[PDB]
């Protein structure tokens, strides 16, 4: 995995790859690493597949129960802390999870929480998580500004995952894009790297390391 | 004294039969099932005019496709609802689907008899559980503290129930619309209620497949009260 | 089964009273009177022993006054055996607080916990309540000198002067009459003894039918001293106030 | 020291058509360099038009299949004989597998059937419960030999339209039951040649709206 | 464990132990809550058959649950401490997991649920306590006043009273409290609270406690003179 | 009188009144009938409604592919006992790869109900059951009473006015016992039997409930339009 | 984590805590506050094993806040430090111990005195004029032995702190992304914004 | 976690037209020491099932007690205990398979490999294997230990697939089994000459043969072998 999510002028961008690995064996190229917890809350998945899948679907059930009991949508802070407190109970048992809880609420605004299986929980504007995080950081950090347009931010997120998909042997498949605003999350499609790489190479004039 | 799980000589559990009396002292709750939806309505019955009536929560969401109204010792319902919500969400977690209205009701009715010498007494509250699912469509269930549940086309519980049920017997037919059913609940509530029915001391709700379970606002119900009186003056 | 023989100690009367607590208070009303009086510079504890026999060992005896820690003491009214169970609990609770915080326990905190234990016996478990009322006399650096009382209900209140046990109605009237806020310890001593002298069911108050204690700042500079009076010392203070 | 796991070999294969789905598996059971059985079936009809196979460590595989079959039975009792949809079965199996996250079933699991719109479906699991719906999946020993062949022949990967300068991809299309069974048989004969744990017999279960049919074929026994 | 079902149904459908717990509340000292336009006030009677009290150290009738919520009560004093302690623990637990202080409705719902659990659990009797819970939700200036009771039912109140002679002061509040125009200022709200207590109390001396809660964790307890001023002002306006 | 306070008390004549009061709940229950040939076993149950707006309480429960019962009395107690049976039938399959003999099913129900009649705090079950099944020794019908007593029979009935149907079966015995290889005729004899227990009301489409099990017939329940054939 | 310092001067206690949060070869955050206010006049900084640090700090925080509400009274820095030590002393013999070192800086309102307590994960407590956890101490203790005086002002304490941070940035192998400084005195807790 | 102490070697078995045959030697080894020589490792259950057990003998004896107890329990309140409701081989097997897998799942295995041979009530032949891991499989020929490596190949020359079973008589089948037992005695260092053999036939029932011996052994060619290469 490579996953990222960053905050900017126009909300939150969330971009993830779609590869599953079993060592050097490519297990899948078409895997969903984003979970839509609710219309205003997203969760990203990196690490052990089922650990992430099982416990973030469980997180969704806990968030659903909160709004039934409190007649109100759970805060991003509270949703992230349910997940972090859960994994902390299992600390040492060998869970492997690198997650980002992204979403909007009126009281918080757009918010991103990094939560991992060591029990670390951090609020922040930018995170990249997974085996290809460094590759994504390299592109994102050198092109990131707060004042990016929704169009440019969407592309930068897409291009950052592409960068990692290329260099990281354990990332690839396709880019899944999301945009989160005051009105909730908006899906911006699946982008197969098989076609996207050549489209980007040609149009951008980049990736000159490759035989074109 | 005498055991909590004792049978009477007539073959009934004393404690269950006594909890049934407690339910008859409860505020009126009515439910009507149609092909366009199920309507749930209740008498709020504030004990004093200083009590803020919108804080009286007697109609309650269980899931998006299941709703619930109560009558009797309403404090006893809190844990029953908590169970229902957990059962409903848990089923969705295990099976990636909505849970059947009957199965939900059955899960709640299992709690009912878990009393004796588990909890110390039966519940002192009856529930109307209304919802929709793909298999059996729109449904209304009456869940007693005996652990028994009946499906109903229409049903009233609480103090005004015997009179309201007789009225529902005549008025219900298989081609009722949702609008007609809303009015019918309001009509029968105003009949059996002590104080005069208004948008503050009565509350409506429905569950439709499209929009799920909704509690009506006091503004929305007010217009249905006005629409009801206008239609009764017109003959 | 066993249901037949259950008294149901933790239930309400139709009037909303706790039978067993009410009856425990009735038991306490026949116990030797205990008095607490709080002054600006100390606290007095005085208590009347239950009809003594001349062959009782008076000097090596402890029926009424108990030391909880260095800064806190209690006067007992009711079943001694019940009180000793609670006292050892209180003594342990104080040592836990000191061990946890490296600070002597605030008087109220100790009082609240003992009273919380009593409360539990009225609400759950189906056991009889403790037939005991305490007067707590103590000092800490927050509120200074403090008097509290607790009873079988688990309810506790603070006092300037208070009595428990027998003839508290008579004793409280007398205390209310002669007590004043600027009062000193030595005056409070005199008040305590004069009050017992008038409320007693005995013919006359003597040294061998009394237990007596003071908590003053009477040590050397900014520190507290508990004085549990010896028999000869009570005999002296009884002469000095003209009761004998 | 006691090793509670073992490798019983074999390999399995799931392909989904438009209005059908196949779940195939060889019938050989092995330990180390020995053959235990030339015909030991490991693809089962579990009811409600769901077929299941749990390849790897047979004792864990049989345990899982047995539990899921039981899960279907109680689903009927508890929910008024309702049909267990393929998506619901998958999620149920995730919880079975993850229930033993810290002492796993050593199995790669595949189920096949029809989704709620009547279309063919294949779901596949890792040993601890992560799952995914696909048109195509091989599992077990020879998965590494068969899977890339399926990527090429079922999803037409790396295949472009002739004379389009490698610009237009070969379009995806559903396969007939006749074509799918050809790919299954060729996949298994290829796997048998080059993997020692695969051989003896091939057993295919085909799932349509009309029910579950079986087909059997001999494989090389060396 | 002691298992006995103490709270049980009678043939008429009543739970006598719950109802007798209400009788204990009726015996308790009066308590009243009035909420203004921008404040809530909690008034509490203190029975004056107890002179020689030490008022510094005697448990106050209004207890802070958190910096933004208070709880007063009528009924058994010992029972109230158990509900208060639990409520305080839940308040800190809510801050820890949700990263937000409790709403007044949530905190009320918790205390009500505890009270209810003691009406259908073996070996225990119900709490002989009804509570008034007041305060302001985090980042909200709309005031909240709730009441709970031994059965476990809870509800919101514009203004409300509990304890002995509460039916007298509820009568007073019912004509003297306008929903359309609630006490605009703090002064107005405290005045109405004291007036309603003066219908019942005896003498407005050390018999009345007042606690004023404002938004953003602004809670203060009034003292003798500050209360006595309201008393003197109300009596002078009376003689007319 | 003085000896009906709980299950753990004998009367001076040697009776257990709480068990007898539990038996009384069955008499108030709606009638249900059981009967068998050598090839099939049948349950016929009259279902009861609360009023005309309500559903008709379901009386028949499936326990396994080869076994199930009908209830008369407290329905939740039948749910507990049927669930226990479902588990026991299932334990037999998973562990021994063996369908549970109907006779053993009876023995297990007896022993479960009995424990509640000797312990303090508990209560007897307030329901009667009729178990039908087809196993390795052919078709079977059992009658369970909550005292613990279980009885194997050719046919029987329990509930209100069950005496009528029970006499008919006692007369008809030699006829219905030989209805082999004919499901529809054995059901008819059951429907005719239950009709001897009717008063004022008669059998309608949503009022009647029939179940059957046999040689090449899994335990299946018939309700609604699928029982119209037999009225 | 890694760098947490503390200096007690005449009238205040100054705590300095590094802002970096690192995992693997990525600095995930450069603005992390490694501290929790236990009460208005008591502040605890923390450093150690990931997850444990915050979980422990917030658990201690809740407990002290619960005490404050119950008694309507603020616990002394000495009492809080003793409570915290006991919790760590329990922890070390648990199934899985809290691997967290802390510094507790507080102003005692009864004594009108600042107090600095250094406590490691084993439950080893000491009151010090200046303290540090981790490798920091290997540079700062000797520096402060030389430059520190007991009668220094809060401003002189901050200059002394800059001298520590300068030395650490010069000689420490890791980039800890500077520090957040907080002062604890009679008027409560406040943060220095420009450091 | 165990380690096996006193052990039994191969158990071999096969199907034939009317029934099944199973055999196992009578040795209880203690490492390389051939400690005990009167050990019966074929245990009949009723008159329609034989359970052959290899591996740890203490655990075998435990399994004997379970099966013996199973018969008793099945008879309780069962008028048809010797008829329709008698223990089937499939019932006995599944019970053992259940136990084996539960024990491995609690990291405390019964250190055995088991073959349940019998005939079902409907006449069908039953032959299925289970071991310490709870692994189960069925085949026309089954064998444990060295048996799997040396017996199976020989037995499979007789019955190579399902369709060869009706063609195989009991005379042919028993001959193959007795020959296999000889080969194992030549080549297994923890085997003995003495063994027991059991036939479960659908017509003639259970025949249990004890005290059999390996005979007709070729050893004469040994006298010609000298040295290891160059010796004359
Ligand atoms: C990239 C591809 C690096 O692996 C991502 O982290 C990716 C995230 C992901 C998220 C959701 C769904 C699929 C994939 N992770 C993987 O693909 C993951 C890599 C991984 C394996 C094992 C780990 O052990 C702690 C940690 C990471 N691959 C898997 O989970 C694969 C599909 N399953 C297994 O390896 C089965 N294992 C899981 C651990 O228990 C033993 C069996
Ligand atoms: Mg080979």
């Amino acid at each position: 995995t490579t996953t990222l999510a960053f905050r900017f002028q126009g909300g939150i961008i969330v971009a993830v790859d779609s590869r599953a690995t079993a060592g050097n064996w490519v297990a899948s190229q078409t895997v969903k690493k984003v979970i839509e917890i609710n219309p205003f809350l997203l969760g990203t998945m990196a690490g052990g597949a089922v650990d992430c899948q099982f416990w973030e679907t469980w997180l969704g059930s806990q968030c659903r129960l909160h709004e039934l009991r409190e007649k109100e949508r759970i805060s991003v802070a509270a949703a992230s802390k349910i997940l972090s407190n859960l994994v902390y109970q299992y600390k040492g048992a060998g869970l492997s999870m690198g997650t980002m809880i992204c979403g909007y609420t009126r009281k918080e605004g757009p918010t991103i929480y990094y939560v991992d299986s060591d029990g670390t929980r951090l609020k922040g504007d930018i995170f990249c998580v997974g085996s290809g995080q460094t590759f994504a950081y390299g592109v994102l950090d050198s092109n990131y500004k707060w004042d990016l347009s929704v169009e440019d931010a969407l592309y930068l997120g897409k291009r950052s995952i592409l960068a990692a998909a290329h260099r990281d042997a354990y990332s690839g498949g396709s880019v899944n894009l999301y945009h989160v605003t005051e009105d909730g999350w908006i899906y911006h499609g699946n982008h197969d790297v098989g076609e996207l790489f050549w489209k980007v190479k040609e149009e951008e004039g980049s990736f000159n390391n490759v035989i074109g | 004294d005498r055991g909590v799980s004792t049978f009477s000589p007539e073959g009934r559990l004393f404690q269950v039969e006594y909890s049934l009396e407690a339910i008859k002292l409860g505020s009126t709750a009515i439910g009507i099932a149609t092909k366009e939806g199920v309507v749930l309505g209740v008498e709020k019955r504030a004990t004093s005019p200083l009590l803020e009536s919108d804080s009286i929560e007697k109609i309650v969401e269980i899931d998006r496709h299941i709703g619930c109204a109560m009558s009797g010792l309403t404090a006893d319902a809190r844990s029953m609802i908590e169970h229902a919500r957990t059962a409903a969400v848990t089923h969705n977690l295990y099976y990636d689907e909505d849970i059947n209205v009957e199965s939900l009701t059955q899960s709640v009715c299992d709690l009912a008899l878990r009393f004796g010498e588990l909890m110390s007494r039966p519940f002192g509250v009856a529930l109307l559980i209304a919802g929709h699912d793909a298999d059996d469509g729109y449904q209304l269930f009456h869940a007693e503290p005996s652990g028994t549940f009946y499906r109903y086309n229409a049903k009233a519980i609480g103090s005004g129930s015997e009179g309201a049920q007789a009225e529902l017997l005549n008025e219900w037919h298989s081609s009722l619309t949702l609008k007609e059913a809303e009015l019918l609940v309001l009509k029968i509530l105003k009949q059996v209620m002590e104080e005069k029915l208004d948008e503050n001391n009565a509350q409506l709700s429905c569950i439709t497949k499209q929009d799920g379970f909704k509690i009506y606002d006091n503004e929305k119900t007010a217009e249905l009260i006005k629409e009801l009186k206008e239609k009764e003056a017109a003959e | 089964g066993s249901r037949r023989y259950d008294s149901r100690t933790t239930i309400f009367s139709p009037e909303g009273r706790l039978y067993q607590v009410e009856y425990a208070l009735e038991s306490i009303s026949h116990a030797g009177t205990a008095i607490g009086i709080m002054a600006s510079d100390g606290i007095v504890l005085a208590a009347e022993r239950k009809v003594t026999s001349t062959l009782l060992e008076q000097d090596t005896s402890t029926e009424k006054l108990y030391k909880l820690n260095d800064k806190i003491a209690v006067a007992v009214a009711g079943l001694t055996a019940d009180a000793e169970i609670l006292i050892n609990t209180a003594r342990i609770h104080a040592q836990n607080y000191l061990k946890t915080y490296n600070e002597d326990i605030p008087v109220e905190i100790l009082v609240r916990r003992l009273s919380d234990i009593k409360q539990g016996y009225t609400q759950h478990g189906g056991l009889r309540p403790f037939g005991v009322s305490f007067i707590y006399a103590g000092y800490d650096d927050r509120y200074g000198y403090q008097l509290y009382t607790s009873n079988p209900s688990g309810n506790y209140t603070g006092w300037k002067a208070i009595s428990v046990g027998a003839n508290t109605s008579a004793a409280q009237t007398l205390l209310q009459m002669d007590y004043k806020d600027d009062m000193k310890v030595d005056d409070a001593i005199e008040l305590a003894l004069k009050t017992l002298s008038k409320t007693t069911d005995s013919s006359a108050l003597t040294y061998d039918r009394l237990e007596f204690a003071t908590i003053r700042k009477g040590a050397n500079d900014g520190e507290v001293y508990q004085k549990i009076f010896k028999p000869q010392e009570i005999k002296d203070i009884l002469v000095k106030t003209g009761i004998t | 020291q006691f090793n509670p796991y073992g490798d019983n070999g074999g390999t399995i294969l799931g392909i989904a058509g438009e209005d059908f789905a196949v779940l195939a598996g060889d019938t050989r059971n092995i330990t180390d360099y020995s053959i235990n059985s030339r015909y030991e079936p490991k693809v089962f009809d579990c009811g409600d038009n769901i077929v299941m196979s749990a390849n790897g460590f047979a004792a864990d595989g049989d345990a899982l299949v047995k539990r899921f079959k039981n899960s279907v039975k109680w689903y009927h009792f508890d929910h008024n004989d309702k049909k267990l949809s393929i998506n619901s079965a998958a999620r149920n199996i995730q919880h079975l597998l993850y229930g033993k996250r810290f002492f796993p079933y050593y199995v790669h699991t595949i189920i096949a059937g029809l989704d709620e719109d009547g279309k063919g479906a294949v779901y596949s699991f890792d040993p601890v419960g992560s799952y995914e719906r696909e048109q195509c999946r091989a599992g077990g020993a020879a998965a590494s030999l068969i899977m890339p062949f399926l990527d090429n022949q079922v999803n037409f990967k790396n295949q472009y339209e002739p004379g389009t300068n490698g610009k237009v991809k070969k379009p995806l299309k559903y396969l007939s039951v006749e074509e799918v069974i050809k790919l299954v048989r060729d996949s298994f004969t290829s796997a048998t040649e080059r993997h020692i744990q695969v051989g003896d017999g091939l057993e295919i279960l085909i799932v349509t709206k009309d029910g579950v049919r079986k087909e059997f074929y001999e494989l090389k026994r060396d | 464990g002691y298992d006995r079902a103490l709270s049980i149904f009678s043939p008429d459908g009543h739970i006598f132990q719950v109802e007798y717990a209400l009788e204990a509340v009726k015996r308790g000292t009066c308590a009243v809550g009035v909420k203004g336009k921008n404040c809530v006030v909690l008034g509490c009677e203190r029975r004056s058959t107890l002179k020689l009290q030490d008022t510094r150290i005697t448990p106050s009738k209004v207890s802070k649950i958190d910096s933004h919520v208070v709880l007063s009560f009528s009924g058994l004093n010992a029972d109230s401490r158990i509900l208060i302690e639990k409520a305080r623990v839940e308040a800190q637990s809510h801050r820890l997991t949700l990263e937000d202080p409790v709403t007044v409705e949530y905190l009320t719902r918790y205390v009500a649920g505890v009270q209810q659990r003691y009406t259908q659990s073996g070996g225990v009797r119900p709490f002989g306590v009804s509570t008034l819970i007041a305060g302001f939700d985090p980042r909200d200036d709309e005031p909240k006043l709730y009441q709970t009771e031994p059965s476990g039912i809870y509800s919101s109140w514009s203004a409300q009273t509990i304890g002995r002679n509460s039916k007298t002061v509820r009568e007073f509040l019912e004509k003297n409290y306008d929903r359309k125009e609630p006490p605009a200022t703090v002064e107005e709200c405290v005045k109405l609270t004291v007036r309603s207590l003066l219908e019942v109390v005896q003498t407005g001396a050390k018999n009345i406690e007042i606690t004023v809660v404002k938004p953003d964790s602004d809670i203060v307890a009034l003292s003798s003179e500050e209360i006595n001023q309201y008393v003197t002002q109300i009596e002078q306006e009376k003689q007319e | 009188n003085n000896y009906d306070g709980d299950t753990v008390t004998f009367s001076p004549t040697g009776r257990l009144f709480q068990v007898e009061y539990a038996l009384e709940a069955i008499k108030q229950g709606s009638v249900t009938v059981g009967l068998r040939s050598n090839t099939h076993a049948v349950l016929v149950a009259l279902k009861r409604n609360a009023d005309e707006l309500s559903s008709y309480q379901k009386k028949i429960i499936k326990c396994d592919e080869h076994m199930g019962l009908s209830l008369a009395g407290l329905a939740p107690d039948a749910r507990v006992l049927s669930n226990y049976l479902r588990q026991q039938c299932n334990y037999s399959s998973l562990v021994f790869n063996r369908k549970l003999a109907v006779e053993r099913a009876g023995h297990l129900l007896c022993d479960k109900a009995q424990k509640n009649t000797q312990s303090y705090g508990g209560r007897p079950y307030g329901v009667g059951l009729l178990i039908i099944g087809y196993d390795k020794s052919g078709a079977h019908l059992l009658e369970f009473q909550p005292s613990g007593n279980v009885t194997e029979l050719y046919g029987t009935a329990i509930g209100a006015r069950s005496q009528g149907a029970k006499t008919y079966l006692e007369r008809t015995l030699d006829t219905f016992i030989k209805i082999d290889g004919n499901p529809d005729e054995l059901i008819k004899a059951g429907v005719e039997a239950i009709s001897q227990s009717l008063r004022d009301e008669s059998l309608t489409v949503d009022n009647l409930s029939i179940a059957i099990v046999g040689k090449d017939t899994p335990f299946t329940i018939y309700d609604g339009e699928a029982v119209a054939k037999y009225i | 984590m890694d760098i947490i310092l503390g200096i007690r001067v005449q009238d205040s206690v100054i705590l300095a805590s590094s802002k970096a949060v690192t995992r693997g070869i990525s600095v995930l955050k450069d603005s992390d506050d490694k501290t929790r206010q236990l009460s208005p006049h008591t502040l605890m900084s923390f450093a150690g094993e990931a997850g444990d640090t915050v979980q422990f700090a917030e658990y201690i925080q809740a407990n002290i806040q619960l005490y404050s509400i119950r008694e309507d009274y603020e616990l002394s820095p000495q009492a809080v430090s003793s409570f915290v030590r006991q919790e760590l002393a329990k922890s070390i013999r648990s199934r899985r111990p809290y691997q967290v070192n802390v510094l507790i800086g507080g102003y005692d309102k009864k004594k009108n005195k600042p107090e600095l307590y250094q406590i490691d994960y084993l439950g080893t407590k000491v009151e010090l004029p200046y303290g540090a956890h981790g490798y920091s101490g290997f540079y700062t203790f000797s520096l402060l032995d030389h430059h520190y005086r007991p009668d220094m002002t809060t401003e002189e304490g901050l200059d002394l702190l800059k001298l520590c941070v300068q030395e650490l940035e010069k000689r420490m192998p890791m980039d800890f992304k500077g520090v957040i400084v907080k002062i604890v005195d009679k008027d409560g807790i406040r943060q220095v914004d420009d450091f | 976690t165990q380690q096996p102490i006193v052990t039994g070697t191969s158990v071999i078995s096969m199907k034939y037209d009317n029934g099944v045959i199973i055999a196992a030697d009578n040795l209880g080894s203690y490492g390389s020491l051939l400690r005990f020589n009167g050990v019966e490792r074929l245990i009949p259950v009723g008159d329609n099932t034989v359970v052959g057990i290899s591996g740890d003998i203490s655990d075998m004896q435990h399994i004997e007690r379970l099966l013996k107890d199973l018969v008793t329990e099945n008879a309780y309140d069962n008028p048809l205990a010797d008829a329709e409701e008698a223990l089937e081989p499939s019932y006995i097997f599944e019970y053992l398979a259940t136990v084996m897998y539960q024990r491995r799942s609690k990291m405390n295995p019964l250190w055995n490999a088991i073959i349940v041979a019998g005939v079902q009530s409907n006449g069908d032949q039953f032959l299925r294997y289970v071991n310490l891991l709870g692994v189960t499989y069925s085949s026309p020929t089954l064998a444990t230990g060295f048996g799997a490596h040396m017996a199976n190949p020989l037995l499979r020359k007789v019955v190579d697939r399902e369709s060869d079973i009706p063609k195989t008589t009991v005379q042919v089948a028993e001959e193959a089994i007795v020959n296999a037992m000889r080969v194992l005695y030549y080549r297994d260092a923890r085997s003995s000459r003495n063994f027991s053999l059991a036939i479960i036939d659908k017509n003639t029932g259970l025949t249990f043969k004890k005290n059999l011996q390996v005979e007709n052994m070729k050893w004469d060619f040994a006298k010609d072998i000298k040295g290891y290469g160059t010796q004359k």
